[PDB]
């Protein structure tokens, strides 16, 4: 952080001379709504970049489990779905067989 | 437990949507509020495993308990779709984000009792959830001064000082988060600077939570620096560094109104001022009327100092006789 | 990256559930026509 | 018995937080494989399921064709 | 209470068993970590006491 510490000290030095203040040295001083638009643009850009950085984080055990649970629920949905599809279907064919 | 209840909890935990739907529509004796070994009912299990389809089916039930705690758990894990689905519940009509509503068991709550949904969403910096809650009127309460002697603060001090101090740091951890800073206020850079100063002050006043408040004030500094790091052209750089140049008064003699930069120096942001985008603006002010001297090497600048030292009486003579002149304009430059 | 994988599973779920639901709807309509014919 | 009540409250809170911290651990090769094996078993279940669905179905239609 | 007493017992056994000194010091540190982590979860003065 040394580079940041020095640049702040140099910047504090600069602001000393920014004021109109005194121009002559020691021996001689004795003698006499675009802003709202830009902020919205930058805030949105900050939100997008913040979400990108969050997506750059390493995956953990909790996140992978949420993905594992997705597969687990999909299995129950599909197996019941196809089982229901044939049960209703075979019942209709059973009615067809009864009609003959 | 019970065989029916154990089967219901197992199906609700592992995303067995058809079985939970059939049991909800066909049992009439199974209670939806049955809990497992950890005291988590069907709704909390469904939310914890991110089962949106089961979550909606459960939420359509009327006597479903732990709904507010389910919202808190969904917020803490992300789960935007489930959070919105729970917000669709009638208990959150018009807002519940400002007793025992967020309890996750018979005795106690999952998070600190003062952590409301908006505070929890800010803590996890879920930008989607924070934006949703802010749109519905959720706000963090801006806790009073440390030495505030009003009745409400005094009552909290007497009831429990340990919980009151932890409630103050929780609120500041929510305000100081980048997700809340950027989405709640029109001028996040101005708010981050002022909140950074306030947390820096409170670090000295509160010795017990000095590390926490120093950590939070560093977050506000990090947000403002990161906001400045995204600027791509001089117009955006001036909007972050100087502020609203239209309503700003002006900088003296054509300078870019360093009032916000002076405030940043006072608050010791140290990285916003030291940023290359900020250093570029100050360097232009530094070598105000001396364009050619910026590119010269250090040896030339050393000779300039010696040349000025020898001709120092002449420069003083010029300043008295001709203050408004070519040399007078150059001498008034900060580098000169 | 893990989210892009999660989104894959999410889209596959919508494709398969609609697919099988469409398969039975067209099928049961044909059987309904068969029942009308008797 | 407020002490027993508070200890139960804090023990449960410890278990939940301990499991959260375990969930905060980085995913390894073993865990991702258990997830990969889930997809692998789901493939066998679904492919056999739909194949069985049509085999029983086409047999019924074959009986229908024989009846004419 | 159990973690404190077991932490002391494992600390004693680290000195007695030179061969497994590193193991018993590691285990007694686990009991210390558990008790500290249990104290870290307290939210009000009643739980702290
Ligand atoms: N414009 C302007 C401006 C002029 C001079 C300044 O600083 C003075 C200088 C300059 C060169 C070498 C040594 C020194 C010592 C400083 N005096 C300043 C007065 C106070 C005394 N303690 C230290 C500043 Cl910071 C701003
Ligand atoms: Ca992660
Ligand atoms: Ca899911
Ligand atoms: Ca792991
Ligand atoms: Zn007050």
């Amino acid at each position: 952080d040394a580079d940041v510490e020095w640049k702040f000290a140099r910047a504090k030095l600069w602001f000393s001379y920014f004021e109109e203040g005194r121009t002559l040295p020691v021996p001689f001083n004795l003698v006499p709504r675009q802003y709202q638009k830009i902020m919205k643009r930058l805030i949105k850009r900050y939100v997008l970049q913040a979400q990108i950085d969050k997506e750059s984080d390493e995956v953990n055990e909790g996140e992978l489990k949420e993905i594992k649970q997705d597969i687990s629920s999909l299995r129950y949905e599909l197996l019941e779905e196809k089982s229901q599809n044939t049960e209703d279907l075979a019942e209709l064919i059973r009615e067809l067989g009864e009609k003959l | 437990l019970s065989i029916e209840e154990e089967r219901f909890l197992d199906a609700a935990e592992y995303g067995n949507i058809p079985v939970v739907r059939k049991m909800l529509e066909e049992c009439h004796s199974l209670n939806v509020n049955c809990v497992d070994y950890m005291g988590q009912n069907a709704l909390q299990l469904a939310v914890a495993n991110e089962h949106l389809e089961i979550t909606e089916l459960l939420l359509k039930k009327e006597n479903l308990s732990r709904v507010g705690d389910a919202l808190l758990l969904a917020i803490s894990k992300g789960y935007v779709r489930i959070v919105e689905a729970i917000l669709s519940h009638p208990a959150f009509a018009e807002g519940k984000r400002l007793d025992d509503f967020y309890a996750y068991d018979e005795d106690g709550t999952r998070f600190s009792h003062d952590v409301t949904p908006i505070i929890l969403a800010a803590h996890c910096q879920e930008y989607e959830i924070v934006h949703t809650l802010l749109r519905k009127g959720a706000r963090i309460e801006r806790p009073h001064d440390y030495f505030c002697k009003c009745n409400d603060c005094n009552q909290k001090q007497k009831h429990d000082s340990f919980s009151h101090s932890r409630s103050r740091i929780n609120a500041y951890k929510g305000l100081a988060s980048p997700a809340y800073l950027s989405l709640s206020s029109e001028d996040p850079v101005m708010t981050a600077l002022e909140l950074s100063n306030e947390l820096a002050v409170l670090a000295n006043i509160e010795k017990e939570f000095k590390n926490d408040y120093k950590k939070l004030s560093m977050q506000c500094k990090d947000f403002v620096v990161g906001l400045l790091d995204l600027c791509r052209n001089t117009e955006e750089v001036e909007a972050i560094l100087n502020g609203d140049v239209e309503t700003l008064q002006s900088g003296d003699h054509g300078r870019p109104n360093l009032s916000r930069l002076k405030l940043a120096i006072k608050y010791e942001v140290k990285k916003f001022v030291a940023h290359p985008n900020c250093q570029q603006q100050l360097l232009s002010i530094w070598y105000e009327n001396l364009s050619g001297l910026r590119q010269q090497t250090m040896a030339v600048k050393f000779l300039v100092v010696l040349a000025v030292a020898i001709g120092l009486p002449f420069l003083a003579l010029i300043y008295w006789f001709a203050p408004c002149s070519k040399m007078g304009k150059i001498m008034r430059g900060p580098f000169m």
